[PDB]
């Protein structure tokens, strides 16, 4: 995933579910994109979906 | 399936805006970055029971789409939930507005904002916006804004959440009507 643009203050509201190397269904791009930057950028995508 | 109600990419779900036509050609509305890319819709998070296929998508710069109705078994209420749609109104600073959504349900508030230019990254940026402080979540993109019996706008995108609160930002369902030469009912 391409988060180089983030971190966003506005996020459009799809529900597009992404599951991450943490284990967690984050609900869209923006969500996990903002998650990767709140993790110290740790956090990679696992797969396409809900964990 | 009324405004506000689950819609199934094959990707995702968001929801449905409102339902309309012209003549005798049903479609619904919903949100341009649900449908840029999408083809089939469907009724069911299963994708079994299919709704109908992307007809125009309008992503970025404005936020809306529509769908052609190619089920004739699904009823098309031309509500959002219970409440009856009987026409289409422009946004006011001030004015008291209802939005709905899948994930979320109906949430009421008021019109904070107009012309907002929402800037979503990556050469998405949307002009024209309604901003109002009602909350909404993923999933509830497309889902109406409405004003009693007036279609508002449909759900774009925003900041926070239904728990702390939120912002969150509308097409006005006019520039969609237009678009396509299509009235709700």
């Amino acid at each position: 995933v391409d988060c180089s643009e983030y971190p966003k203050p506005a996020c459009t509201l799809e529900y597009r579910p992404l599951c991450g190397s943490d284990n967690k269904t984050y609900a869209n791009k923006c969500n996990f994109c903002n998650a990767v930057v709140e993790s110290n950028g740790t956090l990679t995508l696992s797969h396409f979906g809900k964990c | 399936i009324s405004g506000g109600d689950a819609i199934y990419s094959s990707t995702g779900r968001c929801s449905l805006g409102f339902n309309v036509r012209s003549g005798s050609t049903y479609y619904f509305l919903t949100a341009g970055h649900c449908t840029d890319g999408a083809t089939t819709w469907w009724a069911n998070s299963a994708r079994t029971t299919v709704l109908g296929t992307t007809s125009g998508s309008s992503f970025p710069n404005n936020d809306y789409g529509i769908v052609r109705y190619t089920n004739t078994t699904i009823p098309k209420d031309g509500t959002v939930g219970g409440q009856d749609i009987t026409s289409a109104a422009n946004a006011t600073v001030g004015m008291a507005v209802t939005r709905r959504g899948s994930t979320t349900g109906t949430h009421s508030g008021s019109v904070t904002a107009l012309n907002a230019t929402v800037n979503y990254g990556g050469g998405d940026v949307v002009y024209g916006m309604i901003r109002t402080n009602v909350c909404a979540e993923p999933g509830d993109s497309g889902g109406p804004l409405y004003s009693g019996t007036r279609a508002i706008g449909l759900t774009s995108g925003g900041s926070g959440n239904c728990s702390s609160g939120g912002t969150t930002f509308f097409q006005p369902v006019t520039e969609a009507l237009s678009a396509y030469g299509v009235s709700v009912y």
